[PDB]
């Protein structure tokens, strides 16, 4: 609930375009021109 | 010191996309920041801050700066096009407050940034902001009145050209010799209300925004 | 609101007569208080205020001697009368603490009186006045791009001068075609204090200021 909450509340999002962001950055939607720098930090276990 | 006013006035008087109001107001990109200067003489809001004011201000009071000086520095650098190529800048003119919210966006989500009118610095200010006046008077009201002065040479010899033959025939270009005291006064008289001609700046952008840099090249 | 600044601004400006400084300042002191708007181009004395301050210099020097506001607004208007066609303020070269000096030889036993000055606010110089200075330049384009077309059809004319003219000709003289580089470079190469504006457009900017 405290993640759903902070997630409506911070990003701020009504009627925006993030939905293009998120298939180009989550599921590498952009075409094989512009490389994504998606490094996972194996030895820090981190995500960013 | 000597050398953002040097490098600030050359800024071509270029209307910022504001989508409401029409002020002048001119910013150059300089290498060591920036500063917007607007030169009207009754009143100054001119953003300008000291180095280490700032640096406190965000040390230990604001803690939205999450994006280090040297981003804005490079996006400052990086900006060749005055124009928009097609980050429109909003205003809400509904208070004195007049808070300018430049929405920070380059590409996508639009970061949040926002600026404030303070107080200029009183020395570059009391020093170079009355200049203009004197640089104009100087340059233009003088290569103005020698245009006018040539122009009076020609119709001189337009006229001792008449008097020593070539009589002209034709009606179409039987034209009286121009006058400036005649002229003034059909200005005030007659085309003074029509030729009233303010707008949105249709030539501050054409012909005032270049002839003035001749004037403030000096 | 607008009435005050609107009856000043028609006011001519009175340069005063010091031979050391541009003065650029309004008086006009009838009524509804006194009008003693000094500046010397880089701070304005609004000296709109009531007659507190009036009161106070009149009275923190002179212990014996009072006169009447409407003594004080009369010789506020006698003042500057025999200078329009002496009530001199001398400066100094000394820092910040500026006290003018009046070592004027009238009596034997110099007179005393300070002159009150604030600091100086860099919030002054960019609101109004060069919209309308932006006005009369908009004027003046206007007037030279009007001379500019009657040189050039008065050209067109002159080029009927040589069919039915051939009038004496010193030969040095000749009108060649009309070139815009030429025209440009001509304005721009070679024909390109605060004192040479004042006396220049002291005249001048009566002109437009009022439409």
């Amino acid at each position: 609930e405290s993640e759903i909450s902070q997630e409506a509340d911070d990003m701020a999002m009504e009627k925006g375009k993030y939905v293009g962001e998120l298939r180009k950055a989550l599921l590498s939607g952009a075409g094989p021109a512009d490389v994504y720098t998606f490094n996972f930090s194996k030895e820090s276990c981190y995500f960013f | 010191m000597e050398e953002l006013e040097q490098g600030l006035l050359m800024q071509p008087w270029a209307w910022l996309q504001l989508a409401e109001n029409s002020l002048l107001a001119k910013v150059f990109i300089t290498k060591q920041g920036y500063a917007l200067l607007v030169s009207d003489l009754q009143q100054v809001w001119h953003e300008q801050v000291d180095t280490s004011v700032v640096s406190q201000r965000a040390k230990e009071l604001n803690k939205r700066l999450t994006a280090p000086p040297a981003a804005f520095l490079c996006h400052l650098d990086n900006l060749l096009r005055p124009l928009l190529k097609d980050a429109t800048f909003s205003c809400d003119c509904v208070a004195d407050a007049l808070i300018l919210r430049v929405r920070s966006e380059l590409s996508g989500l639009p970061f949040y940034w926002n600026f404030h009118c303070m107080l200029a610095s009183p020395s570059l200010v009391s020093q170079h902001l009355i200049r203009p006046l004197m640089g104009m008077s100087l340059a233009l009201q003088c290569q103005v009145r020698e245009l006018a002065t040539l122009l009076h040479m020609k119709d001189l010899e337009i006229q001792d050209y008449q008097e020593s033959g070539a009589t002209l025939i034709r009606d179409r270009l039987k034209t009286e010799p121009f006058e400036e005291n005649s002229f003034l006064e059909q200005f005030m008289i007659e085309k003074l209300p029509e030729a009233c001609s303010i707008g949105d700046g249709k030539p501050f952008v054409m012909n005032l925004q270049d002839l003035y840099m001749a004037v403030t090249t000096q």
